[PDB]
């Protein structure tokens, strides 16, 4: 519940941000539609989440940047959404909690094979016949 | 070298009874050593330091004044109590001999603050007028210093300063005329006094011209007085003395903002000034240029050609080089595109490194800039692709990309396509961003995308987090706008890379379920184009320049409708007639930043005038509140109200107005005058803007007649046939009266000045008028306030001078009687 | 009233061995060092009476282990900078009693100080005569 107090250090802050706006844009309103407030309930983080896409709007003393990250991502897709405010249904909250297509294994489907120093070598190993 | 803490300690012997002038001095030349050699000093131990040195002043030695001066100026802000050295550096300042003269007003005034401002004066006047250029100089710097802390102290010197001004010593000229010129000025007037002064001369200083050369550069016709010309006889406009700076300075600015016409001793409209001093040594760096030159940079470009593009093909020194480029850059021009753009592809081969990336960033940035197509601007945007692949960038892949959109886009696409076929991973995250957002945006069809998809597909696997997001979401983006690219989109997501990564996931998981699994109302919302971030302006050109030599909205369009809205505001003036119509000939009763800026319209209603008033308080010593424009009028016109500006301050304009009833009956004109004077409080004010005293006096301020003609009453209009709208409009309020316009010798000149009054417009555009014919008919139309129709008929003839019988018909008896009348 | 931006007097590395600001525009060691780095960096294994970095005209000079600066402006040329640079480069000798080497200036670090103060004032440019300089300062 206590939302409004993290973010809005931050989105005071500075530091780096490009590609803190695609992160943020999708994520920022999720689950539960009223289930915090510390002097910004769900709604004000969906208003938040919605003004670090893209658009604008007084909530957690301004985000830090709104223009996006890489050229095609955009604001827009998220702006549209959040049709039940941060609410799992059909929305980011949806999305977030779910993962995209299979994930299991080490595959390197939402992973990564074994442990990271010794797959260099693996990687670095052409194989060249 | 040294250690700041062991000397700032050791300086507090001073402070006690020990002065030794040989132990303090190297003491203080150490101090100065730990900020020479960069350090930085500690503030007890400075404070106490500073305390301690003012017991040295006592002992005059030379060398141990000179430390003193340079050490209390870098520890007087780092220190505490310094006032106390005031009185040593006066007491050294009036010791004759120019080590102790020059350098104490320097190191006293840096001190001296407004308090101390009037002990300094007397040792000050003296100090100014010598002709012994370090004296003088040092104390003209010093005056500069103390124009800060107290400005009026600095101006009584404005004579010493001008006596200075005289000497045709560089320096005690340079800073004598620069110094004057921040000085004196109260207005640009007196200033410019001083410079006409010293301007008709042939000085032997040339930085006494060059300081004085940024103030001539704008035309200035007021100097001593007035003159006739913008004139500077010294070099700004002339050439008294040749010289490549002063000479390069002084010609760009008057070939097209003549400082002075050109004279055969001195060109100053003419290209030549810069050319004759062209070729020269390491030199000719100014003397090459150009910069605006008559008419073009180009005539003047070709001059001084051989120099600028013979050393910077030739010379892969760094400095000569970049002289060379700048001087290349400064012939140029839209004309010289060819030639500057060929030079510029050159140039990276004796400097290439960066100066790789900017010749081919330039040759681009020059299309653009000089226009040799947009087409070659993408060509040569290309070539800056294929040679450097990786010092474009990110902001590169947005300003291409908007650039390109512009007509490019098929081409560019298709050119990245084949520019990505360059090096899988070391090509960068922003080439595979380029190819893959413009293959997202265009959904080509003019190559197949498989090529494109296949180039990205690899490139995403082994480049960075931001990119391989990118894929994922242009790949949505191009899933909505082209529906065959879908079995695409699932071959690529499903794998490791363009999702499951890490960034790229969360992206994905949502720009996937968004395309997958949902409406795609937002994915087809969210591809408009398949467009950029951001459109910013094109950043590259500016960029280059500088490093290769190293929603304004409107309502109205009429006065009417502009008046209309400020007039909307007030009730009082809709609600009493509504506007027909505002002046086309609004009068600015008092001129603008004197007194008062006034600026008065005359607005016209249905029955109604309102006269606004725009008024400006431009009184420094003043704010005014409760303004208003008081009126007399000079016909039968009621004034019904008056409403106030809330305050004038200094330099805040405010907006009064009088609405006046008109009459609807009246035999003589609407054209009428009206005696304005503004009646306000006055709250005393230090000139800012605005601010205001706890008490103040009525005072009031006399402004010019308002002049109301029939030409506001009439809003022009002409007729196919004036005979049936002559007629329609009522011949039942018909009058006719004669005239002669004696005073006009033709028909043409009579129906304009029928016209311009009346506010009218000639029907069937007959202020062509047959030349010098007997007899004519003058076809008038254009409505009258409150909505009718005003039409007049003038039968001209023409004896040697002009008479003519105006019969005036209108839907009223008003509009005939006030033509009638204004006419004569 | 402003023409020189600073002047530097740099070993060949382009480290401070001296410098002083007639800018305001470097106060912080680092920076200034950065700075004398920078313009050391352009100018230096080339010499001549032009150089151009960070868009002003920089005008040096050398000897056996020192580069000589006077930066200005631009809108001029090299020959006014100059003036000030061979001001800096004859009074310095003069003063010191010796030529414009790490080892005289180094010999006499008073000299060196007061003297470049006589020649440049806060930007502007006080005195360009390097014998008036020179017996204006006390060693």
């Amino acid at each position: 519940e206590d939302i409004q107090s993290v973010m809005t250090e931050v989105r005071r802050s500075l530091g780096e941000i490009p590609i803190v706006e695609s992160e943020i844009k999708k994520e920022a309103g999720e689950l539960k539609p009223e289930e915090e407030i510390t002097v910004g309930p769900v709604q004000k983080l969906v208003t938040e989440m919605g003004t670090y896409a893209t658009q604008s709007a007084l909530s957690s003393s301004r985000p830090t940047k709104k223009e996006e990250d890489r050229p095609p991502l955009r604001g827009f897709l998220l702006d549209g959404d959040f049709f039940v405010a941060a609410s799992l249904a059909t929305t980011l909250t949806k999305i977030a909690l779910r993962y995209v297509a299979l994930v299991q294994e080490k595959k390197k489907q939402n992973s990564f094979v074994a442990e990271a120093m010794l797959l260099m070598a693996t990687i670095l190993h052409l194989g060249k016949s | 070298h040294l250690e700041k803490s062991a000397v700032l300690q050791e300086a507090r012997v001073f402070n006690e009874t020990p002065i030794n002038p040989r132990k303090c001095a190297h003491i203080l030349t150490k101090i100065l050593y730990l900020i020479n050699q960069g350090e930085h000093l500690g503030t007890t131990e400075a404070t106490e330091a500073f305390f301690a040195m003012t017991k040295l002043f006592q002992s005059n030695d030379p060398t141990l004044r000179r430390m003193c001066y340079l050490t209390i100026k870098e520890m007087s802000c780092i220190a505490e109590d310094v006032i106390i050295v005031t009185s040593s550096l006066t007491k050294d300042m009036t010791g004759k001999e120019d080590n102790y003269r020059g350098p104490a007003v320097r190191a006293l005034c840096q001190i001296t603050d407004s308090t101390m401002l009037q002990a300094v004066e007397r040792y000050m006047k003296q100090a100014i007028v010598d002709k012994v250029p370090s004296v003088s100089s040092s104390a003209l710097v010093s005056s500069l210093h103390l124009l800060k802390c107290s400005f009026d102290v600095v101006k009584r010197w404005v004579n010493e300063a001008q006596e200075a001004a005289s000497s045709d010593n560089i320096m005690v000229q340079y800073h004598a005329l620069g110094l004057l010129y921040h000085v004196r000025k109260n207005d640009r007037l007196a200033v410019s006094k001083m410079i006409s002064k010293f301007t008709r001369h042939g000085l032997k200083s040339p930085f006494a011209y060059c300081m004085m050369i940024r103030v001539a550069s704008k035309q200035l016709e007021e100097e001593d007085g007035s003159r006739d010309s913008p004139l500077f006889d010294f070099i700004e406009s002339c050439l008294r003395n040749k010289h490549e700076m002063v000479v390069y300075e002084a010609a760009s600015a008057i070939v097209n903002l003549p400082g002075c016409s050109a004279k055969e001793l001195a060109p100053a409209v003419s290209v030549l000034q810069l050319f004759c001093s062209s070729p020269k040594a390491a030199l000719r760096y100014a003397a090459v240029r150009t910069l605006n030159k008559v008419a073009m940079k180009h005539p003047s470009a070709v001059t001084a050609c051989n120099l600028d593009l013979e050393n910077l093909v030739t010379d892969s020194n760094r400095s000569i080089a970049t002289l060379a480029i700048t001087t290349l850059l400064k012939t140029g021009s839209e004309s010289s595109i060819d030639r500057l753009m060929k030079q510029i592809s050159s140039f990276m081969s004796e400097i290439s490194d960066e100066f790789k990336v900017v010749v081919v960033q330039a040759i681009s940035a020059l299309c653009q800039k000089y226009p040799r197509k947009h087409a070659v601007l993408m060509n040569f945007l290309f070539t800056m692709l294929r040679e450097e692949g990786g010092f474009e960038y990110k902001r590169a892949i947005v300003d291409c990309i908007i650039s390109i959109i512009e007509e490019n886009s098929e081409s560019k696409e298709t050119g990245l396509s084949h520019l990505c076929e360059f090096i899988e991973d070391c090509e960068f995250t922003v080439l595979a961003t380029r190819i893959l957002h413009l293959l997202g945006q265009e959904g080509p069809k003019t190559n197949n995308p498989s090529k494109y998809i296949r180039f990205i597909y690899n490139r995403v696997v082994l480049e960075h987090e931001e990119v391989r997001a990118g894929a994922v979401s242009a790949l949505a983006k191009f899933g909505a706008q082209n529906e065959e690219m879908l079995p695409s989109i699932l071959v690529l997501l499903k794998r490791c890379v363009m999702d499951d990564d890490n960034e790229v996931r969360d992206r994905a998981t949502f720009y996937l379920n968004v395309l997958e699994q949902k409406q795609k109302a937002l994915n087809a919302g969210y591809i408009l184009n398949g467009l950029t971030v951001s459109i910013p302006g094109l950043e590259k050109a500016l960029q280059q320049y500088t490093l290769e030599p190293s929603q304004p909205e409107k309502v109205a369009a009429t006065r009417q409708e502009i008046f209309q809205e400020q007039l909307a505001a007030v009730p009082e003036f809709q609600g009493l007639g509504p506007l027909f119509k505002s002046s086309p000939e609004p009068v600015a009763l008092t001129e603008s930043e004197t007194e008062y800026v006034i600026r008065c319209t005359k607005h016209t209603f249905s029955d109604h005038l309102v006269f606004q008033f725009d008024c400006t308080n431009t009184l420094n010593d003043q704010t005014l509140e409760n303004v208003t424009v008081q009126m007399e009028p000079t016909e039968a016109y009621e004034v019904l109200s008056y409403v106030p500006a809330r305050s004038l301050p200094y330099n805040q304009p405010g907006t009064c107005y009088t609405l006046v009833a008109l009459p609807t009956e009246d035999p003589t004109a609407v054209a009428c005058t009206f005696s304005c004077v503004m009646k306000f409080t006055v709250k005393d004010c230090d000139p800012n803007t605005g601010e205001i005293d706890e008490e103040g006096y009525e005072d009031e301020y006399v402004l010019e007649d308002l002049e109301v003609t029939v030409a506001d009453h009439i809003q022009k209009v002409m007729k196919v046939n004036f005979e049936a709208a002559w007629d329609e409009v009522g011949d039942e309020f018909e009058k006719e009266e004669t005239f002669t316009l004696s005073t006009i010798k033709t028909l043409e000149e009579a129906v304009g000045n029928i016209v311009k009054f009346l506010g009218m417009h000639p029907c069937e555009r007959s202020d062509k008028v047959p030349e010098n014919k007997n007899t004519h008919t003058l076809l008038l139309a254009g409505v009258f306030r409150g909505g009718h129709d005003i039409l007049v008929r003038s039968r001209l003839l023409l004896l040697d001078t002009v008479t003519m019988q105006v019969t005036a018909r209108s839907s009223e008896e008003l509009p005939v009687d006030i033509i009638l009348a204004s006419v004569g | 009233l402003y023409t020189v931006k600073a002047i530097l007097i740099l070993d060949n590395d382009g480290d401070r061995l001296f410098a002083k600001y007639y800018d305001d525009t470097y106060p912080s060691v680092k920076e200034q060092k950065a700075f004398e780095k920078n313009i050391f960096n352009k100018t230096h294994r080339t010499d001549s009476e032009i150089a151009l970095l960070e868009g002003l005209t920089v005008v040096y000079k050398s000897s056996i282990d020192l580069y000589f600066y006077v930066i200005g402006s631009s809108y001029e040329n090299e020959l006014m900078l100059m003036a000030v640079l061979n001001c800096l480069f004859d009074s310095l000798s003069q003063m010191l009693r010796k030529n414009v080497e790490k080892r005289a200036l180094l010999e006499n670090m008073e000299g060196l100080f007061l003297a470049v103060d006589e020649i440049v004032d806060g930007g502007v440019i006080l005195e360009s005569d390097p014998q008036q300089v020179v017996h204006r300062v006390a060693l």
